[PDB]
């Protein structure tokens, strides 16, 4: 834990939002409801947000901890601890620039 | 800082060698590895990747194969170009772009990993050093191969294993009495030959009905996975190889399978087996003028395999002459004529008798003693001969020297071991308790109807039915009739159990159906916990029931169903047994009582036999106790008398009304018993039994193992090892750990582990009570596996640590250096008894003074702490010029310590190897069974050991940098 | 489909002792928190066992289909006597002993 102070708040610029995001969520599907593996692209996506289970890729080619930065060639999910799936944010590219309701109403 | 073209290595899988940056995106970088051609892309964050740059003094190799010497490297636009002198051409100023480096840059002796960025952890360095120390010390332990087997520490077993497992190409016939552990000694010898590296390929030929038993025995007791070869397997292995038997090191197969085709038996004989084991070799009948077609296939096999073990039985009170047919297979030239062996056994027989008088405490006439004098062809026998008999002060030691000399003169005892139940101590005594119960009228009424209606039916079937009243009460009172409500035996059982609730009781009944009915009735009318053990259950379920029965005080109070038994590890904690029924033939009776009457029990055995008045049970109790004395004593008279009395006694069972003639049948049975006992005790080759059971030295070995088996350091190292590797260890509590892998485990697959987990116990007694657990020792495959996995990998070989100590100068340098002394020799030679990979710790200072003799590892390590990845990374490179000068300081002392270790090891080697070669030479001068090949093998092994040891080297295994701070 | 059988992976026979062959507690049995209220098995798929492991499974009797337990247990810290049990099957389901 860092020793910090001064929490700063400001408008997020679109480039900063792109900076935080790890991937684009293109389709709204999440999971197959049949096999509970997440969608290859979706609101729950291993290749964007993180591996479901600690240190093992989705398709199951790489599962060992020896690998910590590799990104499985078949499934583009990196092998790390599932806790990261708690901090990684995504982003959506809107076709029409949209207003922020808070700053309007 | 990834830029296309840079060289990077993986900190963990350096077996991939160098890599090259070929792509970069916002979050990731891609390395090409020319060693294999694959690419791996990593996230920039947490960066588990290593910068590959070189320093002055390194030698590198170019993609064209030439090498050079780096003196300076420039960096521009993210790329490195190496400048230096090409040594093979002597050209100075040569440049090599980093993109053209070769891949064969493996994890060099850690003086090169100082500049690899993030370095490994300090607890894996601790595991690495502790692992090399423990493995080194344990390889040289005197009794290797004798502690990991899931058996009781029975002296004669450990003796047989010790003697045979250390021979070269052992060829022996095990003729131990039935039920003594023939297959256990066989498995121990196999465990030794496989663990010592003397053997790699093994073939066991077993009758099909026993194949699975062997598979489980070798797997659960000795941690050895054999591959069963049937026709289906044989075909699928024919596809995978020219010789199917080349795909697996350890193979089980049937003798009937072995004889199917001739091309099959020749492929088998060419598979280059190191050892061959055939159990129940007495089924191989052989005539000198007409050998059977069955014996011929083994005779063909035993000539193509150096070491060959034959397990057999010696029934019908005959001598080892019947064994010649098999001895001929071990050493065909030494044993080649029946008549000479007959002459030898007959002329030794009086000698054997006289010896039995000697050690029994008898005087030996001069006519007798001048036949042993003829055997031992010497002239100074007389003085030592008489002190043993006059009962002087050293009559015991003179008897022991006589017997020792006698064993060396026995014609077969070096190649033949026969332990008897009379020549081995440790078995518990057996006391009988009989209870006369009134036969309930419901049974009298149900059976008398079958009696009347049973007019024309043989007494054999009348007695086979009348034996078990429950299953004729199901024809007249209807099937499933609730007979468990009026049968007084059940009430007696309940009363005794409810009155002895703190005792585990083994209750034996005839059939599984009755056992299920008994569980149901004891539960629903007295709540007694009882596990059923019948043939219909699977191996895991029956194991589960044994597990429940093994719970000290919270588990099943009772057990048991039909014969099945066969549970290698026994209920050594159980000492009270009740026979709810009695078997027909005496062999099943003695085997059932055998399941408990084993070496290692808690106390003596109490046998309770509740039997119904005036039924076949009442007859059989009288027959077994007064007639055969089969309950309280174990003498194997039962089968002979049973065969000599069968047809007469049947009538006495099928009609207990005719009482006259019974008491005389009983006295006849006791007379036959006494005659058979006398003839057998007077046929005892007590010398062979004394040589077989190992005597006092063997009991001493067994107790040394019993004391080495309490090693708690083993458990404390194990937990650390697994936990570091990333194996979850749930402590169930009752001396059983459950190991399960984890998401953060360190290796792709563990050989033995499965995701469902395995249970282990470190206590030999728990293992003997819980066969579902792995008995973990220093020699257990799990530990040896993890050891090879760590000591071959390079994790734990390099780390840095800071020390905060007011009592030292700032910025001082301590350097822990772990050299490893190794020899290069084939494992078949068993060099590891004398020089395994041996660690050499040295704690150098800035002046090159060694403190290791003064500064133990643990104490120093306790007050040390690690750093963070980034600052530490170049904090290492802060002393790159210093550590290089520190290394040569120890370079001159490591050779001194090494030459001390090598000299001492080579000395220990020549003494023991010359003492054993001398013993074998004395034996060749004294025994005719030692082959030329044997002595040649030992001589060549001694020469090869001295040669490979004369070329032993050292290598840098581990390196930890220490820098003192006070921040 | 999940199963109600009494064969439940890696449970001691202590837990089964109070269960009948069908896998349901006996009426009138006294239970305590953590005791297994009824037996249920969770199915396992894509086991992909090694060929030697498959041979071991056949002799041992180990079930690739099970390896996980969905058995209901008495809630923690509640203890009483089972006075009644009911079983409701749909179409195409065999009646159990309790039924
Ligand atoms: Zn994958």
């Amino acid at each position: 834990t860092e020793e910090f102070d001064a929490i700063k708040i400001a408008l997020a610029s679109p480039d900063m939002i792109r900076s935080w995001s790890f991937g684009e969520v293109k389709k709204p599907e999440t999971i197959n409801y049949r096999t509970f593996k997440p969608e290859r692209d979706g609101l729950f996506c291993a290749r964007i947000f993180g591996p479901v289970k600690d240190y093992e890729c989705l398709c199951g080619k790489y599962k060992r901890l020896k690998h910590r930065g590799v990104i499985c060639e078949k499934c583009g999910v990196e092998v790390t601890q599932t806790k990261v799936r708690r901090e990684r944010m995504g982003h959506i590219e809107l076709a029409s620039p949209t207003a922020h309701i808070w700053f309007l109403k | 800082p990834f830029t296309l073209g840079q060289r990077w290595i993986s900190d963990t899988e350096s077996e991939l060698g160098l890599g090259t940056v070929v792509a970069v995106d916002a979050r990731t970088v891609t390395l090409l590895f020319p060693s294999t051609g694959e690419n791996r892309l990593y996230a920039r964050s947490d960066s588990p990747v290593t910068r590959v740059m070189f320093n002055p003094g390194d030698t590198i190799t170019s993609h064209d194969g030439w090498q050079m010497q780096v003196e300076e490297v420039k960096e521009e636009n993210g790329l490195l170009t190496y400048i230096g002198t090409r040594l093979d051409t002597e050209e100075s100023g040569v440049a090599l772009r980093e993109v053209f480096l070769d891949s064969k840059l493996v994890f060099s002796k850690p003086q090169d990993r100082l500049f690899a960025g993030q370095i490994d952890r300090m607890d894996r360095f601790a595991l690495r050093y502790r692992a090399r120390k423990y493995s080194s010390e344990q390889f040289r332990m005197p009794y290797s191969g004798l502690r990991g087997q899931r058996t009781s520490l029975i002296p004669h077993q450990l003796n047989i294993a010790h003697d045979v497992g250390r021979r070269h190409a052992p060829r022996v016939l095990l003729a131990d009495e039935v039920g003594l552990g023939k297959t256990i000694e066989a498995g121990m010898i196999l465990h030794q030959q496989l663990l010592s590296g003397a053997a790699e390929r093994v073939l066991i030929i077993v009758p099909e009905t026993l194949q699975h038993q062997w598979l489980v025995e070798m797997l659960r007791r000795f941690n050895l996975r054999f591959a069963l070869f049937d026709d289906e397997r044989y075909a699928e292995a024919q596809h995978d190889a020219y010789n199917p038997f080349d795909t697996e090191q350890l193979v089980i197969c049937s003798l009937d399978f072995a004889r199917r085709s001739k091309q099959r038996l020749e492929h088998l004989c060419e598979a280059e087996w190191d050892l061959l084991v055939v159990d129940e070799a007495h089924h191989l009948v052989w005539s000198e003028d007409a050998p059977s077609r069955e014996y011929q296939a083994i005779e063909q096999l035993a000539e193509h395999v150096p070491g060959v073990l034959l397990l057999t039985a010696t029934p019908e009170q005959l001598g080892m002459e019947s064994h010649f047919a098999r001895l001929r297979l071990l050493d065909p030239n030494r044993f080649h004529d029946f008549a000479q062996f007959v002459e030898e056994q007959k002329n030794y027989r009086p000698v054997a008798d006289a010896v039995a008088m000697l050690l029994a405490g008898n005087k030996l006439s001069n006519d007798e003693l001048n036949m042993l004098g003829e055997m031992i062809g010497e002239q100074d026998i007389e003085p030592l001969l008489q002190a043993a008999n006059s009962d002087s002060e050293d009559a015991q030691s003179a008897r022991q020297e006589l017997v020792s000399m006698l064993m060396d003169r026995h014609g077969t005892s070096r190649v033949l071991f026969r332990n008897t139940r009379n020549g081995v101590k440790g078995f518990p005594k057996r006391e009988l308790h009989t209870i006369k119960l009134p036969l309930p009228t419901q049974y009298q009424t149900a059976i008398k109807v079958s009696g009347i209606m049973g007019a024309r039916k043989s007494a054999e079937d009348r007695a086979r039915d009348m034996l078990y009243p429950e299953r004729i009460y199901q024809e007249f009172e209807g099937d499933n009739a609730t007979w468990w409500n009026f049968d007084p035996r059940v009430e007696w059982l309940m009363g005794y159990l409810t009155s002895h609730r703190s005792q585990k009781v083994l209750v034996i009944c005839a059939k599984a159906a009755t056992a299920l009915q008994l569980e149901q009735v004891l539960r629903e009318r007295e709540g007694i916990r009882a596990a059923v053990f019948h043939e219909g259950m699977s191996i895991i379920e029956r194991d589960r029931a044994a597990a429940w029965f093994a719970e000290e005080d919270t588990g099943a109070q009772v057990l048991l169903c039909s014969e099945i038994g066969s549970e290698g590890r026994n209920f050594q904690f159980a000492s009270h047994m009740v026979m709810f029924d009695l078997p027909f033939n005496p062999d099943l009776l003695e085997q059932r009582i055998g399941r408990l009457d084993r070496i290692g029990q808690a106390h003596d055995i109490q046998i309770h036999v509740p039997y119904l008045e005036k039924t076949a049970q009442s007859v059989l109790v009288r027959w077994y106790h007064e007639g055969l004395d089969a309950f309280e004593h174990t003498c194997p008279t039962g089968r002979t008398i049973y065969d000599s009395v069968y047809n007469d006694l049947i009538n006495y069972l099928a009609s207990p009304d005719q009482t006259e003639g019974f008491d005389d049948l009983i006295k006849n049975c006791r007379e036959q018993h006494e005659a058979l006992k006398a003839q057998l005790e007077q046929g005892r080759d007590r010398l062979l039994e004394i040589h077989s059971n190992g005597g006092e030295k063997a009991q001493a070995l067994a107790e040394s193992i019993e004391e080495q088996d309490d090693d708690t350091n083993l458990i404390a190292f194990a937990m650390n090892l697994f936990d570091i590797i990333g194996i979850n260890q749930d402590d169930r509590g009752d001396n059983m750990i459950v190991l399960t892998p984890s998401d953060h485990m360190l290796v792709p697959d563990f050989p033995g582990l499965s995701e469902d987990g395995i249970t282990i116990t470190f206590d030999r007694e728990v293992a003997l009570a819980r066969e579902d657990a792995q008995f973990i020792t220093w020699e257990h495959p799990l530990i040896r596996n993890g050891l090879d996995l760590i000591l071959s990998g390079d994790t734990g070989s390099s780390t840095i640590s800071l020390l905060k100590n007011k009592a030292l100068p700032v910025g001082t340098l301590l350097v822990e250096l772990i050299y490893v002394v190794e020899a290069q020799a084939p494992k078949q030679l068993q060099l590891n008894r004398f020089l395994p990979p041996t660690p050499v710790r040295m704690l150098l200072d800035k002046n090159g003074n060694n403190l290791a003799a003064q500064v133990e590892f643990e104490t120093f390590n306790r007050q040390l702490n690690a750093v963070n990845r980034h600052t530490g990374s170049k904090l290492v490179n802060a002393v790159q010029q210093d550590v290089h000068a520190i290394l040569q300081l120890g370079e001159a002392q490591i050779e001194k310590s090494a030459r001390a270790l090598i000299d001492a090891a080579r000395n220990e080697a020549d003494e023991k190897l010359s003492a054993e070669l001398s013993r074998l030479e004395a034996l060749r001068a004294v025994n005719p069974n030692i082959r030329d090949d044997e002595l040649t093998a030992i001589e060549s092994n001694r020469q090869q050991v001295m040669e490979s040891l004369d070329q032993a080297g050292w290598r840098l295994d581990a390196l930890r940098l220490i820098v003192v701070t006070h921040q | 489909p999940e199963e109600i059988t009494a064969d439940i992976p890696n449970v001691g026979e202590a837990a089964l002792s109070k269960l009948d062959e069908s896998g349901i507690v006996y009426i009138g049995a006294e239970v305590t928190g953590g005791d297994i209220l009824v037996g249920k098995v969770t199915p396992k798929g894509e086991t992909q066992l090694t060929p030697e492991e498959k041979l071991l499974r056949a002799i041992f009797g180990e079930k690739a289909s099970d390896v996980k337990d969905s058995s209901l247990r008495v809630p923690n810290g509640v203890s009483g006597t089972v006075i009644d049990v009911q079983v409701f099957t749909r179409d195409g389901v065999e009646k159990d002993k309790r039924a």
